[PDB]
Order: structure tokens, then C-alpha cells, then sequence
């Protein structure tokens, strides 16, 4: 059978523990291609739902997404119920190593749904967000505001109604703009913020820029809001309006230090979407671009950490990005296909090169990382948290394995081939340390070096394109020289590759965390639903639950720490 | 600079210059050397011990919210005090004005560039410490190094006193 | 060649002659001025998403005559990045990388403003996502090139009291023979 086969999944015993437990109606199980079972859930059965999968023998004890849907305008729903809107809720069970979807119906009228704060303290932002985007409002739910676009803004951007254009740029609205930042800190109301109303002061503290409000006993902090949304693109919005093969230079910008590794999961899920099985020699390609950019990250980040207390190794993975794809930042080179071009004939030279001068380097770093006794002083026992704290605020980055929970989605949920490729992924002791984290992200730099080397050692000498005639682009040789060919071409450069109405969702260890791709189609050309799922959005909503007890300086220090990315948490 | 001063017996440069004929003061008064160095350095605001905001983040240079000549001169007055201080430095412990065979201006003008690429060398070599090693430094190590440079000149000078 | 003067994104232009043809100690101090202004520039990098650490690879604001903007024009960043032109003084110039600051640049969505020039005025223009330091530095030589052949007010009590912008022939028009004049290419089937 193969893997993106649209399945039911009612051989998953969570299925038969919700059968027994809430009998055998009461919710819809949806068969999608997402590879994980999506349950339909009454509105007033929803907290007693997840209270239920947070006491199951092995829970589900993270929170993974939580996002709207309009489903106004979808066609396609056979085996659902009647909605307007809908909620779904990803949840993950590491010691099951399974997941599972609850989507909650909704109508016009009543766009209410209970919060889920209570018992998954990271659906605070996704709720945010989902009040932002669409128009569903949740009952109990603390500062329940607009998180990526400003309070004065009327309607909802998810919203299917809601036109994805830039409007006309009105210079009097940007002068309102600017006189309410000249009074922002005058008429400052800290109750629409969520805080407490002598020592206490409230200042706006302006890797990305964003603004985070912050209350002072003093100098030591006690309760903060970080203000996101400054780098809001709309690469969800503009996922509804881009086809299946022109939103791939939007995935690479979303995270511009991964690029290739976030234009890989829109291109697995599509080719999910599309039932495409992409040879060997694509997998070993992808694998190797993926480890280069995280790579690339890797050392960014180190360097980022360790400069405040690289040029060439950067300039040379870039000179190497240069040669196999196009310009070096933003690749743009995945298709659903699994490439734009072959590799050059020239490849085995730059990477030999590159793999036999990094180990020193490695070398370096990590005597330079050992010895630093005051870095290693001021990074030791700043932001700990162990399991708990990162097991309900997301955090799915280094900082899951720094706590010691083994869970990597290269290994617990394997792709591209990546179980053909031997390596022992890192996993640190107890406390989530900056230094612990720091330390792991080098080792998984060590392992990238080592996937890197695998790759260079064996690779296939196939196709780099598939066979199967949904693969956008088709070859370039054979559109010139066949006329199938240029027909397949010509309608999947014109209007998209149209690809039948089903629900894909694709879950990749990004170069910060786990960044995931869900696509809903409605059987045309474009994406019905876009929704990306990132890493960083939930490593900036854990800072409230860490950094309250700790000065300023902890609190940056801590910031530099988290490998987030701006443009990465506001889309 | 009184381990200077007691060396040599009075506040005048000339009497200084004239006091060092024979030996230049670094060799006697090395500790009396390198205290008034890393004091010049400090006072004038060079590398090591500048920007000291750097260790906080409710705090930030003061050399903001000037613009043009103001932030110009406060650059430029920087570096006649680094160079006044080489000045000094050189005339207080090296030999003032005084060679064998060059003109004694032109020694001077020579001893001072000297100490100005030393202290571009000493800008490019030593990384900046924090804030805490600064002050622990500047008070426990430097004071009471300076009061027992100036009791031990003081023992020396008294003790061949003919 | 002839100029524009603006005296005192709304207000109006017109293209003149340069003042300096109508004094001969005016003119060689105002080219001496020019000169100073052109070889001694001091940029403020603008921290934004994805240009500005590309041109981390090649201070404080006021002191710093010059604006690069680097990112995308966010509705919500766009009052702070004129307010931070505001901040600084006259004269002032604006650098735009990448296409998000020269228009919408891929992003024609409602969050996203189509360029800061909008709102404020640009000097030099840099297309494309994420330019090369080589184009930031040749941006760097063409607006030097730019504020060389100026003619603005030495002071603000004896003189004109206005600014003359040259009008530069654009680049595609001056490179246009060694553009068009290009026969063959290496094919991308190597390294
Ligand atoms: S032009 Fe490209 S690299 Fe530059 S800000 Fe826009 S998306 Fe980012």
C-alpha cells in the first residue's frame, strides 16, 4: 500500500478508545490523506474530548496546531458535516508516537468555541490567531485580541469573502498610525494587554525586530507580552490565491535561513495530494539540500549565540547552493516533480571540498564552546524547564530533545528516505538549558556533516523527476522535443496542476523545530486551505511561562537562545 | 604620577626631563607605568573600558542623541586626550625629548607614534572585559598597587640619601 | 544636463536648470561640499526580515545620513519606518533593497505596503530578491555618483533654499550596448 493513500484510520486504537468511551456516534471519522485519523467533534463534547486524550494511559500531551477553516466556499465535502466554518486541533502522543485531528463544526450565526487554554496552556496564540484571521470567537478566553494585524483593523483576512489585494495606500490612515505610536506609551491601558495593574513599570522593548511590553519591579521582570505580527506576509491568504507550483518561492520565504528545508514539506504534501511516489535519487537530493541549509542555520545560530559574548563556512555553503540551484538565499528549486534541474557535473568536487575542511572547523567550535568559562557561566541555569514546560508550550525544536524527550520527526516519522541514511540524533539530560541546547544543536550540526557524507558516498543515478504526469514541471528536454509533453507543460504552467479534492498534511524536523504543511484542496488548480504550522511561533509563546523571575538581560540572553525567526512566527 | 613626582622631587615637566638624564622612570617604576597607563586609558574613554551599557539593556551610550559637530567633537576630543596621554606617558616616564643623535622634538614626535601604535596594538589584542572585573580590578588591584609602588619608591629614594 | 528642485510624496516638482549657471568661488566650494557628502557616507541599516541579514554579509540613527531599507513594508512597521526617517536630518538619502521595498515585491497582500515610496522618497533603487553585496556596494558608487552632482543649500540664511536632484540617465538606458551585446552563454548543465 502506499503512503499516500487516502485512509480511514479506525485501526488506531485512540478510535476505539473514543468509541467506548463516548459511544460509537457523536463524531465523524473523516478518511483524508494527512496519514493521521481526523475525528469530527461536536462543539459541547470538545473539552471532555481532550480532557479524555490527556488521560489516556499514553496521552496526547502536546498541542501540535490549532486553526480555523472556511468551509463556505468548499465543494467537495462528502462524509462531513454540515459547516460553515470549522476548528481543528492537532494533537501529538510522543509515547505512542501517534496524532490525531479534532475538528469542530461551526456555523454563521454562532462562531463560538470553548477555549482550550485550560488545558493545552499554548492555544492561547493559535486562538489569538484564529480570532485574527477568521471571525471564531472562544468563550473564557484572557485578551482575547488580534495578534498578527493591529486592533484597528474591521475585517477578517482568512475569511473567504475577504479580498487577498493590497488596497490603496491612504497617507492619513499612516499619520493616525504614526500619532498613536507617539502616544502609545502615554495612553498606555494595561488591561486590553492582559496584565496587572508602585514598583511596577510598563515599557515596549522594540532572528527578525518585534516589539515585547514588559512590567519592572525594578529591573527584575514580572510579566511580559511579546507584540508579534510586525512581519506578517500572508502566506496563508496568498496560499489560497498562488497554484500548487507557484507557491514555492513563497514557502522558501517564510523561514529565509532554512528556504529549501520549508519549501520541502508544501512539496511532500502536494505530491501527497497528487499520489506522487518521487524516486530515490530525489530523496538523496532533497536529504542533501536540507542538511546544507540546516547546516547553514546551525552555524548562524552558533555564531549568532557566541559573537555577543563564520563568514566562510557560510559564504562557502553558499557558493554550493549557488551551483546546484539557482541565487543562494532563496533556492526556489523543489518541484513536484522534486526538482527544478539535475545536478551539475561539478557537484562531487564542491562537496568533497566542503566535507573535508568542516570537521577542523568543528574542531574549533567545539574548543572554543568548551573553554569559554564565562559564557559557559552566564549561559548555565537561565530559562530551565524541564519536560513540563516544554511538553504543553509546543516547543518542538532543540530545546524537546534538551529536556530529554527522544522524539525527532526524522526518525519517529520518517522522510524522503531518510531511513536509509545512518545517524544518531542528540538528546540532552534532564534541563533544557540555553548551553545544553547550544551544545545539541553542534551535535546535530556533526550529524548533518555525517548525512552530508552518506550523501556524497552513495547517490542513486535515476531520474530526478518523477513519472507520474502530475509532476509540475514535466522535463524540460521532452516539453521541447513530445507534444504530451507540452500539453502536461503548458496546462501546469497556465492554469496549475489539478490535483482531486483531498486533505494532506506533511510534518518535517525544520532547521528550528517541526514545521508542518497542511493542504486542504477543493479539486481545482489553487490550494483551498493553506496552513503552516511553525516552530518558532510556540518557542515565542513560552517566554511568559520561563523568563518570569529573571532580569532584562536574562530575558535577551534567553531571546538569543531561542533560534526564532520573525518573518518564521508571523508567516 | 607621585611615584613620578616623588622620584624625581617637584610637579614641573621640565624638572622631570632633567630628573630622568641618566635612567628613564619605566625601568624603576614599571607598576607606576602601567597603573597610569590603563588609568589614561580609562579616563579617556578608550576601547577596553567603553561602551559600559554593554552589559544592560535599560542602559545606552551616551554618545546618542548628538548629531554632526557635537558627536565630531566629542570623537576628536577623544583622541587629543588618548594622544596627550601618550604625551604625558612618554615625558613622565620614557625620556622627554632626549637622543643621541636625532633632534629632541623629532624623539619626542617618535616616542609618541610609538605609543600610539602600541596603544592601536593594545586596542587590537585585549578583548573587552565586563563591567565587574572592571571595577574589581580598577579598585583592588590597582590602589593598593599604586600605595605600595609609592612607599617602596619612597623606601628607595630614602635610603640612598647623600 | 537639468534638475528638479523641490523648495519649500504630495508635494510638487519641476524640472530647471542648475543655479550655477546664471560666481566662480560658489562653485568650487559647492563641489568641494558635494565631494565631502559623496566619500564620507554613514548608512542605517533598517533591521528587517530578509534583505538586512543578506547585507549583514557585505550605528545609531541621526548621526547616520543614510536609509537602507531592506525588508518588506509591513502596514504595521511602515509608521515606523517614517518615523524613523523623520528622525533623521537633512540631507538625508534612502537606499531600497530587494523588490519588497521597491513595490510589494511577490507580496500584493493586504498586511504588506507596495514600497516605501509610497511614503517616503527613494534615491537609489535595488531590484530583486536578495541582492547581492556587490549590488549594495555598486548602489553605493551610483548614489555617490548622484549627491557628487548635486546643488543644495550651503546655508540656511544667504543662498537659494532649495534642492536640486539630478536627473541621471537610467542605467538601462547607459548599459544598454554592453547588455545587447551578448552573444553566448556557459549552459547550466555545469559548474
Ligand atoms: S526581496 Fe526577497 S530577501 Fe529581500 S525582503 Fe523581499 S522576500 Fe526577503
Amino acid at each position: 500500500e502506499p503512503a499516500w493513500q487516502t485512509r480511514d484510520h479506525l485501526d488506531d486504537p485512540v478510535i476505539g478508545e473514543l468509541r467506548n468511551r463516548f459511544g460509537p456516534d457523536a463524531f465523524t471519522v473523516q478518511a483524508t490523506r494527512t496519514g493521521v485519523p481526523v475525528v469530527w467533534i461536536k462543539r459541547e463534547q470538545l473539552l471532555e474530548v481532550g480532557d479524555f486524550l490527556k488521560k489516556l494511559p499514553k496521552p496526547y500531551v502536546m498541542l501540535f496546531d490549532l486553526h480555523g477553516m472556511d468551509e463556505r466556499l468548499r465543494t467537495h465535502r462528502e462524509g462531513l458535516p454540515a459547516a460553515d466554518f470549522s476548528v481543528f486541533y492537532h494533537l501529538i502522543s510522543i509515547d505512542r508516537n501517534r496524532d490525531i485531528m479534532l475538528k469542530v463544526a461551526l456555523a454563521e450565526n454562532d462562531l463560538h468555541v470553548p477555549t482550550f487554554t485550560k488545558l493545552f496552556p499554548n492555544a492561547n496564540w493559535y486562538e489569538r490567531e484564529t480570532w485574527d484571521l477568521f471571525g471564531i470567537t472562544f468563550d473564557g478566553h484572557p485578551n482575547l485580541r488580534r495578534i498578527m494585524m493591529p486592533q484597528t483593523w474591521k475585517g477578517h483576512p482568512l475569511r473567504k469573502d475577504y479580498p487577498a489585494r493590497a488596497t490603496e495606500f491612504s497617507p492619513f490612515e499612516l499619520t493616525k498610525a504614526k500619532q498613536d505610536l507617539e502616544m502609545e506609551a502615554l495612553t498606555f491601558k494595561p488591561e486590553e494587554w492582559g496584565m496587572k495593574r508602585e514598583d511596577f513599570m510598563f515599557l515596549n522593548l522594540g532572528h527578525g525586530a518585534f516589539r515585547i511590553v514588559l512590567q519592572l519591579d525594578g529591573e527584575e521582570i514580572v510579566d511580559c507580552v511579546p507584540d508579534i505580527g510586525y512581519h506578517h506576509r500572508g502566506a496563508e491568504k496568498m496560499g489560497e490565491r498562488q497554484s500548487w507550483h507557484s507557491y514555492i518561492p513563497y514557502t522558501d520565504r517564510i523561514e529565509y535561513l532554512g528556504g529549501c528545508v520549508n519549501e520541502m514539506p508544501y512539496v511532500l504534501a502536494v505530491e501527497k495530494l497528487a499520489g506522487i511516489t518521487v524516486p530515490d535519487r530525489v530523496n538523496v537530493i532533497r536529504v542533501m539540500l536540507s542538511e546544507l541549509f540546516r547546516i547553514n542555520s546551525h552555524l548562524l545560530y552558533i555564531s549568532t549565540f557566541i559573537q555577543d559574548v563564520a563568514f566562510t563556512d557560510r559564504q562557502k555553503i553558499y557558493d554550493l547552493v549557488e551551483a546546484i540551484t539557482g541565487f543562494r538565499m532563496h533556492p526556489a528549486w523543489f518541484r513536484i516533480g522534486g526538482v527544478a534541474h539535475d545536478l551539475p557535473r561539478g557537484w562531487d568536487r564542491l562537496l568533497r571540498e566542503f566535507l573535508d575542511w568542516m570537521p577542523k572547523r568543528l574542531a574549533s567550535y567545539e574548543k572554543a564552546a568548551l573553554q569559554n568559562t564565562i559564557l559557559k557561566g552566564r549561559s548555565q541555569g537561565v530559562a530551565a524547564y524541564g519536560a513540563k514546560e516544554a511538553l504543553e508550550w509546543g516547543t518542538t525544536g532543540a530545546g524537546l530533545r534538551a529536556t530529554g524527550i527522544d522524539f525527532d520527526v526524522r526518525k519517529a516519522r520518517p522522510y524522503s528516505g531518510y531511513e536509509n541514511f545512518d545517524f544518531e540524533i542528540p538528546v540532552g539530560g534532564g534541563v533544557s538549558d540555553c548551553y545544553t541546547r547550544v551544545m545539541l544543536k553542534v551535535e546535530e550540526l556533526r550529524q548533518s556533516l555525517r548525512i552530508l557524507e552518506q550523501c556524497l558516498n552513495n547517490m542513486p543515478e535515476g531520474p530526478f523527476k518523477a513519472d507520474h504526469p502530475l509532476t509540475t514541471p514535466p522535463p524540460k528536454e521532452r516539453t521541447l522535443q513530445h507534444i504530451e509533453t507540452l500539453i502536461t507543460h503548458f496546462l501546469q504552467v497556465s492554469w496549475g496542476p489539478v490535483m482531486p479534492a483531498n486533505e494532506s498534511f506533511q510534518m518535517i524536523e525544520a532547521t528550528k523545530g517541526i514545521n508542518s504543511y497542511y493542504l486542504t484542496s477543493d479539486g481545482s488548480t489553487m490550494s483551498y486551505r493553506t496552513r503552516i504550522r511553525t516552530p518558532s511561533y510556540a518557542h515565542l509563546q513560552q517566554i511568559p511561562a520561563a523568563i518570569r523571575g529573571s532580569l532584562v538581560s536574562d530575558l535577551i540572553v534567553y531571546l538569543g537562545s531561542i533560534d526564532f525567526v520573525m518573518s518564521d512566527v508571523d508567516r | 604620577l607621585m611615584g613620578v613626582v616623588a622620584q624625581a622631587g617637584s610637579f614641573n615637566m621640565t624638572d622631570i626631563v632633567n630628573s630622568q638624564a641618566h635612567v628613564w622612570n619605566v625601568i624603576p617604576q614599571f607598576f607606576g607605568f602601567i597603573t597610569f597607563a590603563i588609568a589614561g586609558v580609562a579616563v579617556c574613554h578608550r576601547h577596553p573600558f567603553d561602551q559600559p551599557e554593554a552589559e544592560q539593556e535599560l542602559a545606552d551610550g551616551y554618545h546618542i542623541e548628538y548629531s554632526g559637530m557635537k558627536f565630531g567633537l566629542f570623537f576628536v576630543g577623544e583622541y587629543i586626550g588618548i594622544v596627550t596621554i601618550s604625551a604625558l606617558m612618554v615625558t613622565l616616564f620614557f625620556g622627554g625629548w632626549q637622543g643621541p643623535l636625532l633632534p629632541p622634538f623629532i624623539w619626542f614626535a617618535l616616542k609618541t607614534a610609538f605609543f600610539m601604535m602600541m596603544f592601536i596594538l593594545i586596542r587590537a589584542s585585549l578583548p573587552r572585559p565586563r563591567y565587574d572585573q572592571v571595577m574589581s580590578f580598577g579598585w583592588k588591584i590597582c590602589l593598593p598597587l599604586t600605595l605600595i609602588n609609592l612607599l617602596v619608591t619612597a623606601a628607595v629614594i630614602l635610603w640612598q640619601a647623600q | 544636463m537639468d534638475y528638479t528642485l523641490t523648495r519649500i510624496p504630495l508635494q510638487k516638482q519641476e524640472i530647471v536648470t542648475d543655479p550655477l549657471e546664471q560666481n566662480v568661488f560658489m562653485g568650487k566650494l559647492n563641489d568641494m561640499v558635494n565631494w565631502g557628502r559623496k566619500n564620507s557616507i554613514w548608512p542605517y541599516n533598517f533591521g528587517l526580515s530578509c534583505c538586512y541579514v543578506e547585507m549583514v554579509t557585505s550605528a545609531s540613527p541621526r548621526q547616520a545620513d543614510l536609509m537602507v531599507v531592506a525588508g518588506t513594508c509591513f502596514t504595521k512597521m511602515a509608521p515606523v519606518i517614517q518615523r524613523l526617517y523623520d528622525q533623521m536630518l537633512e540631507p538625508k538619502w534612502v537606499i531600497s533593497m530587494g523588490a519588497c521595498a521597491n513595490s510589494g515585491g511577490m507580496y500584493d497582500i493586504y498586511s504588506v505596503v507596495q514600497g516605501v515610496d509610497k511614503f517616503i522618497p527613494v534615491d537609489v533603487y535595488i531590484p530583486g530578491c536578495p541582492p547581492r553585496p556587490e549590488a549594495y556596494m555598486q548602489a553605493l558608487m551610483l548614489l555617490q555618483e548622484s549627491i557628487g552632482k548635486e546643488r543644495r543649500p550651503l546655508s540656511w540664511v544667504v543662498g537659494d533654499q532649495g534642492v536640486y536632484r539630478a536627473n541621471m540617465q537610467s542605467e538601462r538606458e547607459r548599459k544598454r550596448g554592453e547588455r545587447i551585446a551578448v552573444t553566448n552563454l556557459r549552459t547550466p548543465d555545469e559548474i
